């Protein structure tokens, strides 16, 4: 199970009638899809990449200067020129020196001067941006059922079916071994907003760095570093890593200004990253809307027996899995293959089954079976496996799990959650109305400010809130509420 | 084993109507497409109704455009051809086809094929005649046999020699069109010791009226 | 419509030799290439599409080429199971027109025929008719004469010719010969004799 | 129209010669390379988001046919949202960017 390999795990249940499960798979999430009467579906977005996308402006970090030529003239003796004033990749500045009679002018006062360089660069000091294409970006989704087997991350899982999604794919009928077919219908353009995604790239051959990054287009065109394109020889706006000074009648020294690996990446407050593996520019953040049709699935081992009630050598003991779910690993050395006698009874009523299973139809197999995850009600939970009970307790609370789902309603409804309101399945008067009343909110807030920063968020928030308090009109006294949204909401 | 069993081979007068079928097996239906191809008895092939997957639409050449109706069924595995207003030159070997996954125009697997003879006049049956020589010369290595299927209408034919015992050296003739009648023959080759000692009687089982 | 004329109508080959069949087109159809292989009584075989692809079940004995008007169906290692009829096809145009059919033949020498001319016995005299039956068998090539000797008299009445594919065992060709008379004309002439003159061998071989 | 006595094409032999992109006037243009049974009515259809039943492809080139020397350019206007433009089996994920 890949859903055990991370924290952000979310059980979208498959209710009766819900067969076309609309999801939003983030990049670095995992949604287990437990439908009552279907095999549970660990479905997760694996990778978002593109096989060498186009590039945008590259940016020299460490400049290089050579062929520096300086010329001056007397105040009224025809102000200075150079052949390198109008050569490619040359930064120049006209300025008034103070021509004395040391270099033997006719007069004193403001004589002109100019000096130029070749604004070159250093190798492997390029901040190469990349925009993704809407027609070549690949969304990879790997899906694993619950076979009762647990396979690690340094290993690879046998039935782990992988689905790639490009602009020319609609629906991926993934055969889940004997469980049947799952049908993923993912939609590419309703995912990562590719219009303003710059995959910035420095020297990847530097061992101790990340490989790709992820930044925004507006700031990218607000970069005042010298830039160029693919094959363009000379740097556009090269007067930014090259500056000048004041001479003393002869020589103004055009100073080399150096490197920018720190101002960019190291003193900068809250920007995400990405990845490169060879010739595919991966991402690490993401989200994509997929519809998941479980209609061709079935449970495996429905025509088997139950196992022994005694023989279950605990290769792995049951433990708490961070999400009010309990896993285990039974090793059964008797009559294989069989359905595992999994039950967890109620406390106060010792008959009543309350085992809200996650792995449906737990079955020991010929070379597999054993991993049995289940969700449990809070408090005392007696996990039998036949007559051999791993007697057990769970630390959750009743309203604590509900409030946990409210906390998931806090943290998942983040900037990702502005679009990801399809965590349910066509809610009607829950989802559509939410999309309306939040498209008008998220649209307005993405429109205004263009992003302003948390200190300006609280500055402008408290300022307009003071204008809420200091207001004569009771009708305009709702400025405390209008500023109140700016104070309370977007500070996480 | 992919099987395309043709059926509906009858004997109807011109301006008539047939309904072909094709029992399909070994392949799923709507992932592929099905069509009909005819073959004239003088070895000149001709398309009847080529059509795409899923029963979207129907093509006909201008020879048969607007008269026939090709239809289908998915789960039952049957390709239909509702024909009507038969031309007299519609006597041709109708073949059930199987186009590829790519719908390549050509058809990878096929069927055994039937014959729908569109003949004007009413049918007539032949008789059995295992004939014998009269005035005659010396022995040879082999002296072949003789039987005639005459005065019948119309094809096809099933003729063998002594219920399939003597089949060494067969020479089968399909048909010769002569004055709205056909006449074929067949051969089998034995030495001059076999004929007078053993007995040979030819089999005329011609399915015009299906009699002997 | 775009016609597909085969240049090889009736061609022959040996077992171990590699031969090919070409096919014309009225205009440039490019990679709309299609061929077949049908035996008499059995099914065709859609071997090659777009002049370079195969279906699972077609061996490396069947290659192909030809993109444009002229196509190419080259067959190496001509087996006994290649004695069949090869069709041509374009699938560019509607309708997807066809070739007439290339009858690939097996190479064999020039042989002499044989005739067992059989007059009617007492089983046909009941019906009032008498149909004298001839046979021309065991001959290559297909060019052979079909005539009648009713007391040596020339008679074009009773010349009905049908062709036959090359035999899998004997490798021969056949041309039919059948006469249709009455009982009176059966009882007016004594000696009955059929004539079979091969292209090379100019001798009628008879049971006189 | 031209191509009313023809049929719907193959579903398979359509390949993108050309990438479906927005016109700058809310239409999607393309060009296919159909190397099969020519000429024929191209199965152009484009579903929406929220209902995969209904085709909503408001066409601009009606009745597209891949002629013996011609055909390919197809243009269509679409409502906003996710849109899967089918050209036979060949499809294309598209979001109409206009409101
Ligand atoms: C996975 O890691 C564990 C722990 O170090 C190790 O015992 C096991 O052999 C590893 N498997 C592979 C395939 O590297």
């Amino acid at each position: 199970s890949r859903c055990t390999h991370l924290e952000n795990r979310d059980f979208v249940t498959g209710t009766q009638g819900t067969t076309r499960v609309t999801l939003v798979l983030e990049l670095g999430g995992c949604v287990t899809i437990t439908a009552e009467g279907k095999p549970s579906m660990d479905v997760w977005l694996d990778a978002i990449y593109q096989e060498n996308p186009a590039q945008t402006r590259e940016y020299c970090l460490h400049a290089k200067l050579s062929d520096t030529k300086v010329a001056a003239r007397c105040p009224t003796m025809g102000p200075a020129t150079l052949a390198e004033e109008h050569q490619g990749g040359t930064v120049c500045k006209r300025d008034q020196s103070d021509r004395g009679w040391g270099n033997h002018c006719g007069l004193f006062g403001k004589g002109s001067i100019v000096a130029c360089v070749k604004a070159a660069c250093e190798a492997k000091k390029k901040a190469t941006g990349h925009v993704y294409d809407a027609n070549k970006i690949v969304y990879t989704v790997k899906v694993e059922p619950h076979t009762g087997d647990y396979v690690a991350a340094n290993e690879t899982h046998s039935g782990r079916k992988t689905a790639s999604f490009t602009v020319s794919s609609e629906k991926t009928i993934l055969t889940m071994g004997e469980y049947g077919d799952v049908s993923l219908l993912c939609r590419v353009a309703s995912g990562v907003d590719l219009a303003q995604t710059v995959i910035l790239e420095l020297d990847k051959t530097v061992e101790h760095l990340p490989t790709a990054w992820q930044v925004h287009r507006d700031w990218f065109n607000d970069l005042a570093l010298p830039w160029k394109h693919e094959g363009a020889r000379n740097w556009n706006n090269a007067e930014r890593l090259v500056e000048f000074g004041a001479p003393h009648a002869v020589k103004m020294d055009v100073y080399n200004l150096g490197d920018q690996t720190g101002v960019l990446l190291k003193a900068l407050a809250g920007v995400p990253v990405a990845h490169i593996e060879g010739t595919k520019y991966h991402l690490k953040s993401g989200h994509v809307t997929c519809e998941v049709g479980l209609e061709k699935l079935k449970m495996k081992g429905l025509t088997y027996t139950m196992c022994d009630k005694t023989k279950f050598t605990w290769k792995r003991a049951p433990t708490d899995s961070g999400h009010d779910t309990v896993v285990m690993e039974v090793t059964f050395s008797g009559t294989k293959p069989c359905r595992i006698p999994v039950r967890a009874v109620a406390h106060g009523s010792p008959d009543v089954n309350v085992a809200m299973l996650i792995t449906p139809n737990p079955t020991i197999e010929n070379n597999g079976g054993g991993f049995i995850e289940m969700q449990l009600p809070p408090g005392d939970n007696i996990i039998y496996v036949g007559e051999l009970s791993y007697q057990w307790f769970q630390k959750g609370s009743s309203i604590g799990r509900v409030f946990q789902k409210t906390k998931k309603g806090i943290e998942r409804l983040t900037v990702i959650g502005e679009h990801a309101w399809d965590f349910g399945s066509a809610g009607g008067f829950l989802s559509s109305i939410g999309k309306a009343l939040h498209t008008v909110l998220g649209g307005a807030f993405n429109s205004i400010f263009g992003g302003v920063g948390f200190l300006p968020k609280l500055l402008l928030g408290v300022a307009l809130a003071w204008l809420g308090l200091n207001m004569r009109n009771p009708t305009m006294s709702m400025s405390f509420l209008l500023a109140g949204v700016l104070v309370l909401a977007m500070t996480l | 084993e992919v099987k395309l069993e043709e059926s509906g081979g009858g004997l109807v007068q011109p301006g008539g109507s047939l309904k072909l079928s094709c029992a399909a097996s070994g392949f799923t239906f709507s992932s592929y497409g099905m069509s009909w191809v005819r073959q004239t008895p003088d070895k000149r092939l001709e398309l009847v109704a080529a059509t795409n997957s899923d029963g979207d639409s129907t093509y006909y050449p201008d020879s048969v455009k607007g008269r026939f109706t090709i239809s289908r069924d998915r789960a039952k595995n049957t390709l239909y051809l509702q024909m009507s207003s038969l031309k007299s030159e519609d006597t041709a070997m109708y073949y059930c086809t199987r186009v590829l996954y790519d719908y390549d125009g050509e058809f990878a697997y096929w069927g055994q094929g039937t014959l729908v003879t569109v003949s004007a006049a009413k049918t007539t049956p032949p008789s059995v005649y295992p004939l014998a020589p009269g005035s005659a010369a010396q022995t040879n290595s082999m002296v072949t046999l003789g039987c005639l299927v005459k005065g019948y209408f119309p094809e096809p034919v099933t003729v063998t020699w002594n219920s399939g015992s003597l089949s060494s050296g067969v020479h089968t003739f399909p048909a010769v069109l002569q004055s709205d009648l056909y006449t074929l023959s067949s051969s089998v080759t034995v030495p001059s010791k076999t004929w007078p000692s053993e007995t040979v009687t030819c089999n005329v089982a011609h399915p015009a009226s299906s009699t002997k | 419509d775009i016609v597909m004329t085969q240049s090889q109508k009736f061609m022959s080959t040996s077992v171990g030799d590699r031969v090919t069949v070409t096919c014309k087109a009225s205009q440039n159809v490019g990679t709309n290439v299609a061929w077949y292989q049908q035996k008499p009584g059995q099914s065709p075989k859609g071997l090659i599409y777009s002049a370079s692809y195969r279906y699972s079940g077609v061996p490396d004995r069947f290659i192909g080429s030809g993109s444009g008007t002229d196509f190419t169906l080259t067959i190496s290692n001509v087996q006994s199971g290649d004695l069949a009829e090869y069709f041509c096809q374009q699938y560019n145009n509607h309708p997807l027109t066809f070739g007439a059919g290339t009858k690939l033949e097996l190479k064999r020498a020039d042989a002499a025929p044989t005739v067992s001319i059989f007059p009617p016995s007492s089983e046909q005299l009941t019906s009032g008719g008498a149909s004298v039956v001839c046979f021309l068998n065991n001959f290559y090539p297909k060019d052979i004469n079909v005539k009648w000797k009713i007391d040596g008299s020339e008679r074009q009445d009773g010349v009905l010719n049908s062709w036959t594919d090359q035999d899998s065992k004997d490798s021969t060709y056949s041309m039919s010969s059948t006469l249709t008379l009455t009982k009176d004309e059966y009882e007016r002439h004594n000696s009955y004799t059929c004539e079979a003159t091969h292209k090379t061998s100019t001798s009628p071989i008879v049971k006189s």
